[PDB]
């Protein structure tokens, strides 16, 4: 009986909320109603297996079980298309299907937000309706939300509108809240689709390397073995999440929670009050958890990986488990290196061995290994320091304007409004992380690249504008950032025309915030960029500040929609003399 | 497992003689035809002369008279003797067999490395290495003033080879020849990662390493 | 007299697309005596049919062979790029030292149009202390091979101190590569300081130049 089985374990309540999450993820254009329905209904029938798990039909896959629910309203194209296909399957190949049909970007309208009242109203009335809703939109709208920590998100969410609901300025303690649990909700939703991606394009090997890196990172004091111990864990818990199998992965997380703050004195000092909290507070905890102080005197690598006379020998034998104590090693001692930038100069060590060991001295091809580290450690810093700088000098929003141009002459393909997003998104990696000394940067800036950097490939995969853009995401996983970074001025590209309605700004303009006003802007300049990208340098630095200009006077000229109507169908060839 | 080598081309000053040598390894090729078949710059291909497993040897019109095939059947090895060499002799020479089976007929399956025959009166000359600094840019380098050709140019020993283009050579208005060999690279590896450009011209044993750095 | 035209000169096809190259020899070659060879740049040539529609061991099937007499055809059922190179085809005719290969066809492929990304290196130091300046001008990875690269030191256009070199079509990405080479005396050099280079090609709406004054950086 396995649906008992993770039923006793879990707890009733997590129990619902993953089978909901499961069924919003799966089904991302089904009513809230629906769902509801299908997921108290799969919960009675976990209760009768409680009850009696050999009673019949309790012994049956979660897959079978989930799957079959899924398809009591899943013969309905009229509303979903193509699920019926999954229904007329057999497991594993129902479920396989499924998976594969998961909308990264639902048709879905963000949900604006209501007032305070108006949600405290809300969830004072039904509070598990509120939280249940919440659930469900999320997990919509982002098909590969880590489910576990979606539980941890909607329990600080509840708790957020239990403290704030019953405070002297409920808005005030409310909002910077819920701004905060969403900054850190689409941060993990993204954080977690480049693991599944890792999973799902590159292998269980590749996880488990960056896993080795990162994991050795953070608990620089544990043995080689502990960690060994854990990412082989922490990869069978994703492997199941990202398979769809929340259930079991949220069960088997509990459980590498709980051996993780059973053994802290053999992975990490930091752990202490993550393992204080409540098992949700807990896992949340110890994945944010710092990194350990490294220990003192750590000795040099090229002993064991360089001068030993088994190097070969051991390089032959086990490759995995001799690589792995190389990352394991170069990474504890790296804090400050990207994850990614670890895994290059494993790479590095492992093509010179792959090289060097079978020649005919091979000890001494392979003397020099760690000196092919130097340039490839520096370039990421100089770039770093460098675009830090210029982040310093332009600020948040003319340093998206510089991105902008760059990454719209890269890829001039690409939908205007994709590009505004995923370069603001990028430009944001300058405030973000050039906040942090050159110790903590890399880490930080270049592992969050990755991240909306996997975003705009997964988003791409969908709808393909450009090969070169095609080629980076599938290439190197561990290189998205380079090979992106690498692309130069694409001359192909024609210019997109020119609508003269495309170049004239309205009265409407005036009445939005001032980050509305930048995309408005920085959108019209990714057309200017796409109706004459090769020839324009900073004369497009120019446009730009004659906009800003202008938009700024006709919002105070006692106008009648006027300074804008006039000074638009007709002031475009004005400035487009240039 | 069968290939032919061949040497002995060169640069040869007109009216001068030269002796291309054809040796095969990995057959016995005493049963065979050998043919002789050169390629000016640029050009197709013309064919010169034969030799059979016998001593029999055929030329085209044009060429008997100046050139010579012979073979050294205790060694393996067929010649190819060039006298009076005038400067439309400056061309790839190869050394191809007849396939077994034929003997007039233009069909020659084993070829040869094929060797590259400079006739000019002119003075064998290095070739100077200069870096064309980068501005993703690239760089490369700059490989002026040689004689006669071939040159061959590499990036970092090797190392580096995608994005590399080594241009065709040219003869400079001063009669030397010239080319440039650039790569592209990542901008932000400038400076942290270092670029050599591997120079080597044989027929004046010259070799270079030139470093290409930006500039300023 | 013997006299073998091979023809189109050269000619450039899509992938999966037919090409086919003639070669008409004047005396009708002697009995089947027509050879068929595919020389890869640097490489050398390589049998590919012989007897006019014999292929040999190690030939693509898509090579064919076809004609008789005075006429001979070479056809590639289905272009691969591996197939870029210059063919060409060797006949006999009875005098055997009167053995004649074809003009021979230069095969290219098709791929979508794409501008040259220009660079522009002004002259090394250590090249100046020789008193001689060489400014290139690199047109990387393109397509059609057609451009054109005209110089332009402060204003003035050039002409008669530039030679330029291109390589051939990639074997990646189907593309040419440009280098455009101003050479001029020291003293010529330093008299100047607006060095540009102005690119024409079918992939531009508008022709690009990439200069630099020298000294500044």
């Amino acid at each position: 009986s396995e649906v008992a089985h993770r039923f006793k374990d879990l707890g009733e309540e997590n129990f619902k909320a993953l089978v909901l999450i499961a069924f919003a993820q799966y089904l991302q254009q089904c009513p809230f109603e629906d769902h509801v329905k299908l997921v108290n209904e799969v919960t009675e029938f976990a209760k009768t297996c409680v009850a009696d798990e050999s009673a019949e039909n309790c012994d049956k896959s979660l897959h079978t079980l989930f799957g079959d629910k899924l398809c009591t309203v899943a013969t309905l194209r009229e509303t979903y298309g193509e699920m019926a296909d999954c229904c007329a399957k057999q497991e594993p190949e129902r479920n396989e299907c499924f998976l594969q049909h998961k909308d990264d970007n639902p048709n879905l309208p963000r949900l604006v937000r209501p007032e305070v009242d108006v949600m405290c109203t809300a969830f004072h009335d039904n509070e598990e309706t509120f939280l249940k809703k919440y659930l469900y939109e999320i997990a919509r709208r982002h098909p590969y939300f880590y489910a576990p920590e979606l539980l941890f998100f909607a329990k600080r969410y509840k708790a957020a509108f239990t403290e704030c609901c019953q405070a002297a300025d409920k808005a005030a303690c409310l909002l910077p809240k819920l701004d905060e649990l969403r900054d850190e909700g689409k941060a993990s939703s993204a954080k977690q689709r480049l693991k599944c991606a890792s999973l799902q394009k590159f292998g269980e090997r590749a996880f488990k390397a960056w896993a080795v890196a990162r994991l050795s990172q953070r608990f620089p004091k544990a043995e080689f073995a502990e960690v060994s111990k854990l990412v082989t864990d922490l990869t069978k818990v994703h492997t199941e999440c990202c398979h769809g199998d929340l259930l079991e992965c949220a069960d088997d997380r509990a459980d590498l929670a709980k051996y993780i703050c059973e053994n802290q004195d053999s992975i990490s000092s930091k752990l202490k009050e993550c393992c204080e909290k409540p098992l949700l507070e807990k896992s949340h905890c110890i994945a944010e958890v710092e990194n350990d102080e490294m220990p003192a005197d750590l000795p040099s690598l090229a002993a064991d990986f360089v001068e030993s006379k088994d190097v070969c020998k051991n390089y032959a034998e086990a490759k995995d488990v001799f690589l792995g104590m190389f990352l394991y090693e170069y990474a504890r001692r790296h804090p400050d290196y990207s994850v990614v930038l670890l895994l290059r100069l494993a790479k590095t060590y492992e093509t010179t061995l792959e090289k060097c060991c079978a020649a005919a001295d091979p000890h001494e091809c392979y003397a020099k290994v760690f000196d092919e580290f130097k340039p490839l450690v520096e370039e990421p810093q100089n770039l770093i320091k460098q675009n830090c700088e210029l982040f310093e000098q332009l600020g948040e929003y003319k340093f998206q304007n510089a991105l902008l141009v760059r990454y719209t002459k890269k890829v001039p393909q690409v939908s205007t409004p994709t590009l505004v997003e995923v370069s603001r998104n990028l430009g944001k990696v300058g405030s973000k992380c050039c906040k942090h000394p050159e110790a903590k940067r890399m880490p930080c800036a270049e592992d969050y690249l990755s991240v909306v950097l996997n975003q705009l490939c997964v988003l791409h995969e969908k709808t393909p504008v450009s090969d070169r853009v095609t080629k980076c995401c599938t290439e190197s996983l561990v290189n998205r950032r380079p090979c992106f970074s690498a692309l130069e001025v694409d001359e192909t590209y024609v210019p997109k025309e020119f609508n003269a309605e495309t170049f004239t700004f309205h009265a409407d303009i005036c009445t939005l915030s001032e980050k509305e006003r930048q995309i408005k802007k920085q959108t019209a300049l990714v057309e200017l960029v796409k109706h004459k990208p090769k020839a324009t340098k900073e004369q497009l630095k120019a446009v730009m500040d004659d906009f800003a200009a202008f938009v700024e006077k006709c919002c105070k000229a006692d106008d009648k929609e006027t300074c804008f109507a006039e000074e638009g169908k007709k002031l475009v060839a004005a400035s487009q003399a240039a | 497992e069968v290939q032919l080598l061949e040497s002995g081309g060169g640069l040869v000053q007109p009216g001068g003689s030269l002796r291309l040598s054809c040796a095969v390894s990995g057959i016995d090729l005493s049963n065979y035809a050998i043919n002789w078949v050169r390629q000016a710059p640029g050009k197709g291909l013309e064919w010169i002369g034969i030799i059979w497993a016998s001593g029999t040897t055929f030329y085209a019109t044009w060429a008997k008279g100046r050139f010579t095939i012979s073979r050294d059947n205790s060694k393996n090895t067929v010649y190819l003797q060039m006298n009076s060499l005038r400067a439309e002799d400056t061309a790839v020479y190869y050394c191809a067999r007849t396939v077994p089976g034929y003997s007039t007929a233009p069909y020659f399956d084993l070829w040869g490395q094929g060797t590259l025959v400079t006739v000019s009166s002119a003075s064998t000359k290095g070739p100077s290495v200069f870096p064309l600094a980068p501005s993703t840019a690239a760089l490369g380098c700059l490989v002026k003033d040689y004689f006669p050709e071939p040159v061959t140019v590499s990036w970092n020993s090797g190392a580096l080879t995608s994005g590399v283009h080594t241009f065709p050579a040219v003869l400079q208005s001063s009669g030397l020849y010239s080319l440039s060999s650039v790569v592209t690279v990542p901008s932000s590896s400038l400076g942290t990662q270092t670029y050599i450009c591997n120079v080597n011209h044989k027929p004046s044993n010259t070799k270079v390493d030139k470093k290409v750095e930006p500039k300023s | 007299d013997i006299q073998m035209t091979q023809s189109p000169s050269s000619v450039s096809a899509s992938v999966g697309d037919r090409v086919t190259i003639t070669c008409q020899s004047s005396p009708s070659v002697w009995s089947n005596f027509l050879s068929w060879y595919q020389q890869k740049p640097g490489k050398a040539p390589k049998l590919l049919i012989y007897e006019a529609s014999k292929l040999t061991s190690g030939v693509p099937s898509r090579f064919s062979g076809s004609g008789s007499g005075t006429d001979f055809t070479l056809t590639i059922s289905s272009l691969q790029p591996e197939d870029f190179a210059t063919y060409y085809c060797g006949g006999g005719y009875s005098s055997i030292s009167d053995t004649t290969f074809g003009g021979g066809t230069k095969v290219e492929i098709k791929r979508t149009v794409a501008a040259p990304s220009v660079f522009i290196f002004p002259p090394s130091d250590e090249q100046l202390k020789s008193g001689t300046a060489s400014v290139v001008c690199l047109l990387n990875n393109f397509y059609p091979r057609e451009a054109k690269v005209q110089w332009k030191v402060d204003n003035a256009l050039q002409s008669g101190n530039s030679q330029e070199s291109v390589t051939e079509q990639d074997s990646k990405d189907s593309t040419y590569s440009l280098s455009s080479t101003l050479t001029l005396s020291k003293a010529d050099y330093e008299k100047h300081k607006v060095y540009a280079c102005e690119v024409t090609h079918q992939g531009l709406s508008s022709p690009v130049t990439k200069s630099f004054n020298r000294g500044e950086c």
